[PDB]
């Protein structure tokens, strides 16, 4: 039983990048047993380089894998749009045959500010029995990102549920979906509900509020 | 604890299964009585004790050490590649694998050579050269004692589990000294085959052209008689007998095939010579009366030179034609065991963990299985060696069929 | 040149037992070696069981072992993987996979197939409409946001306007929580956009077969 470490488990990347990504082992691996998958999410993850340099059918020459024992990495040329997945290393040597963590490989562009916007629960939610409040936060960078639910100034925990979306394909932005769940008796209790949204592009986090009639 | 696929089917397969032990068998049947005798022969019936008897002596116990063990290799393949009999023994058995694989090599390296400067350039100390080539045999059974340390305290055997059976040598245990196992072999593969093969292939270069070289003067010599028998002028007859002279010498110089472990000391060697000095002091005897201006008195001595070719010298040199044909026989036998038993196991060797280094898998495993068995064939072909050789060794091969 | 499909999974009750069957084509199914991968919700892979091309040769690790048996069929070529006493950790992505050499590994990869093992009952998915505030459409871009609640099992086929539009439009994946998945998804529009014409989303569900369309009101 070796255990596979990926460092980094995320990383971002400008396209023309000299990318490198590594796998650790426990104890030593025959340069012969580490192999390289790619996987885009939906499909299925198949075979890049089989045996830490040779290259598998159909892979482009950008891709050169290189290290022996227990140092192992694959190395990207040039850095693509279509590179943007998940890439794991695979080890035969020992039974039960283990995977690594999964280096993320995502597109680096500029930082954009999510623009915030707070959705109270709908009129046929609310005589039917529950409430919930819905605020979306769209098209920002890095995936680094807190919301915080506050009702009246008091911080709540208790009926928030976060959503979170993949890199896109079109622009590379990423998007957060934040619901606070609550019922018709106490909803009714409170006047005000806050929403804080903390970012790396300012300081002073994006507050979108509404009060009640 | 489960191989490729590729592996599982060729070691389920009848070419390791069938193919195999039955090679195993012949080369068991034919190379175990044939150096067996062959060893007797250099023991204890070759009275001569020259270093080409050493070598072959030891070529045939290099064989013999290596075909003893063969009952346990055939019962091996016959039950599907599974060893029962421990791991020390199947390292026993790899160890004098690979020692009779460069013993060979190295031991016809000495043996070519040996042969070879016999001829260019020979010398007379068949006591000295034979504790000469003594030393040497030993010292080269220790290099390789010490060479195939990495083959003998390596783990060699792996219980498979999806196959049910126990690999020997068949098998890399641990698929992380493939990379040690690459460069053992490619250094083996290069100053123990190559370097050897360089220095075996060039000896007989030397050793055919030289024979040919004693046809050259022997050629000469019938070819300026035949001429003085059919020229008129004073100046064909006093050229072609400076030449005749000329070839008569060098031929003196040269060792002849009746006596060939016979020293140059020898009374054997010395009646060679004196036919020489009967047939040299008769072209002097025709210079003589060639200088002085006597053309048909010159052409009249070169009658009485015939008579003393036919005596004297076509006695020695009569089988020296014979002698250039057991050289060329013999560097065809070599060259077909270069052919089959050394170039595909050494240049596969590199190959097939070249793959394993590169992919984990080799798809020259079947070739490899082939060559290392093809390879054994070494001590079926070494007794043509001793034929060409020892003349000692072909009265016991004659007289036994 | 080689393809292949998972067939079987869908909403398994814990403690149970399931077939997997994979389709080969484009080789000889005797001739390469196969195995089963599993893939949690969290994306991490892991090995389950291999079985090699000779015969019936199955190997499992510990925690596997005991409840998985990989079944082989050459003349059908057709390859099994039962599962007996199911447990909650078994909600994974199970691929299927052709292992060429132990140093070539998995070269070929099949799709994968959903199992989702748990008891909850199959809820019809609630549709509610999420509109601007009072007052509040002072904007040159209007948000528009919709909340699928209260759904067993996944997934759901969300589309806005019969899917006519695409255009800033984020679909957010539901995350399970008190045995109901929670889905939401956010539609940016133009100032003259809405509320100028009709922009409904609509809902469906496959295992409860609920088509629900709902339309988006200022008020």
């Amino acid at each position: 039983q070796i255990v596979l470490t990926q460092s980094p488990a995320i990383m971002s990347a400008s396209l023309g990048e000299r990318v490198t990504m590594t796998c650790t082992a426990s104890s030593s691996i025959s340069s012969s047993y580490l192999h390289w998958y790619q996987q885009k999410p939906g499909s299925s993850p198949k075979l890049w380089i089989y045996s830490t340099s040779n290259l598998a059918s159909g892979v482009p020459a950008r891709f050169s894998g290189s290290g022996s024992g227990t140092s192992y990495s694959l190395t990207i040329s040039s850095m693509e749009a279509e590179d943007a997945a998940t890439y794991y290393c695979h080890q035969f040597h020992r039974s039960p045959y283990t995977f690594g963590g999964g280096t993320k490989l995502e597109i680096k562009r500029a930082d954009a500010a999510p623009t915030v916007s707070i959705f109270p629960p709908s009129s046929e939610q609310l005589t039917s029995g529950g409430a919930s409040v819905v605020c979306f936060l769209n098209n920002f960078y890095p995936k680094d990102i807190n919301v915080k639910w506050k009702i009246d100034g008091s911080e709540r925990q208790n009926g928030v549920l976060n959503s979170w979306t993949d890199q896109d394909s079109k622009d590379s932005t990423y998007s957060m979906s934040s619901t606070l769940t609550l019922t018709k008796d106490e909803y009714e209790r409170h006047n005000s509900y806050t929403c804080e949204a903390t970012h790396k592009t300012s300081t002073s986090p994006i507050v979108k509020s509404f009060n009640r009639n | 604890f489960s191989v490729d696929e590729f592996s599982a089917s060729v070691l389920t397969g009848k070419l390791t299964t069938v193919f195999l032990p039955i090679v195993y068998t012949i080369v068991f049947v034919v190379a175990l009585p044939s150096n067996g005798m062959a060893l007797w022969v250099f023991l204890f019936r070759t009275k001569k004790k020259a270093p080409a008897v050493i070598y072959m002596a030891n070529l045939a116990l290099a064989d013999l050490l290596s075909v003893i063990w063969f009952p346990l290799k055939i019962a091996y393949h016959i039950h599907g590649n599974n060893w029962i009999y421990g791991e020390a023994l199947c390292n026993v058995l790899i160890g004098f694998f690979y020692a009779n694989m460069y013993c060979s090599i190295l031991f016809l390296t000495c043996l070519s050579v040996q042969r070879a400067w016999e001829i260019v350039n020979p010398m007379g100390h068949s006591r000295k050269k034979a504790n000469i080539a003594i030393g040497i045999s030993l010292a080269i059974w220790l290099l390789i004692l010490l060479v195939t340390i990495p083959l003998y305290v390596v783990k060699q055997t792996i219980f498979i589990p999806a196959l049910q059976i126990t690999t020997c040598h068949d098998v890399l245990p641990e698929q992380l000294l493939v990379g040690d196992m690459f460069n053992y072999f490619l250094s083996l593969a290069i100053g123990v085959f190559l370097f050897p093969a360089f220095l075996t292939a060039s000896a007989y270069v030397l050793m055919i052209r030289a024979l040919a070289d004693l046809e050259d003067n022997w050629e000469t010599l019938n070819d300026n008689l035949k001429v003085i028998e059919k020229a008129d002028n004073a100046a064909q007859v006093k050229d072609a007998l400076t030449k005749m002279r000329a070839a008569a010498l060098d031929a003196q110089k040269a060792t002849p095939p009746k006596l060939e472990d016979k020293s140059p000391d020898s009374p054997e060697m010395k009646d060679f010579r004196h036919g020489f000095d009967i047939l040299v002091g008769q072209i002097d005897d025709a210079l003589k009366l060639a200088n002085e201006g006597k053309v048909k008195e010159a052409q009249a001595a070169a009658e009485q030179l015939k008579t003393t070719r036919n005596a004297y010298i076509q006695k020695y040199l009569e089988n020296s034609e014979k002698k250039r044909k057991r050289a060329i026989k013999l560097a065809v036998t070599v060259a077909a065991m270069y052919l089959i038993c050394f170039t595909p196991s050494n240049l596969l060797l590199v190959v097939h963990y070249f793959l394993i280094k590169s992919q984990g898998q080799s798809h020259v495993y079947a070739l490899y299985i082939v060559a290392l068995c093809l390879s054994t064939l070494n001590s079926c072909i070494d007794p043509f060696v001793y034929y060409f050789v020892s003349h000692d060794f072909r009265d016991h091969a004659k007289n036994a069929l | 040149e080689v393809i292949l499909v998972e067939s079987g999974g869908g909403l398994v009750k814990p403690g149970g037992s399931l077939k997997l069957s994979c389709a080969a084509s484009g080789f000889t199914f005797s001739s390469y070696a196969m195995s089963w991968v599993r893939q949690t919700p969290e994306k991490r892979l892991e090995w389950v069981a291999t079985i090699s091309g000779i015969g019936s040769y199955t190997y499992y690790p510990d925690s596997v072992k005991g409840r998985f048996t990989i079944s082989r069929d050459n003349a059908k070529n057709t390859l099994y993987l039962q599962m007996s006493s199911l447990r909650s950790e078994d909600t994974a992505m199970y691929y299927c996979s052709r292992q060429d050499y132990y140093g070539s590994s998995y070269d070929y990869w099949g799709q994968g197939t959903t199992l989702t093992v748990s008891s909850a009952k199959t809820t019809a998915p609630s549709v509610y409409p999420l509109a601007p505030v009072c007052g509040d459409t002072t904007g040159s871009s209007v948000t528009l946001g919709c909340l699928v609640k209260g759904y067993f099992p996944e997934p759901v086929t969300l589309t806005w306007n019969s899917g006519s539009l695409s255009s800033g439009v984020h679909t957010f994946p539901a995350v399970l929580q008190s045995d109901l998945y929670t889905l939401s998804s956010s539609v940016t529009v133009t100032s003259s956009t809405w509320p100028s014409q009709s922009i409904t989303c609509n809902v469906a569900h496959p295992a409860s077969s609920t088509k629900v369309d709902k339309k988006i009101e200022p008020r």
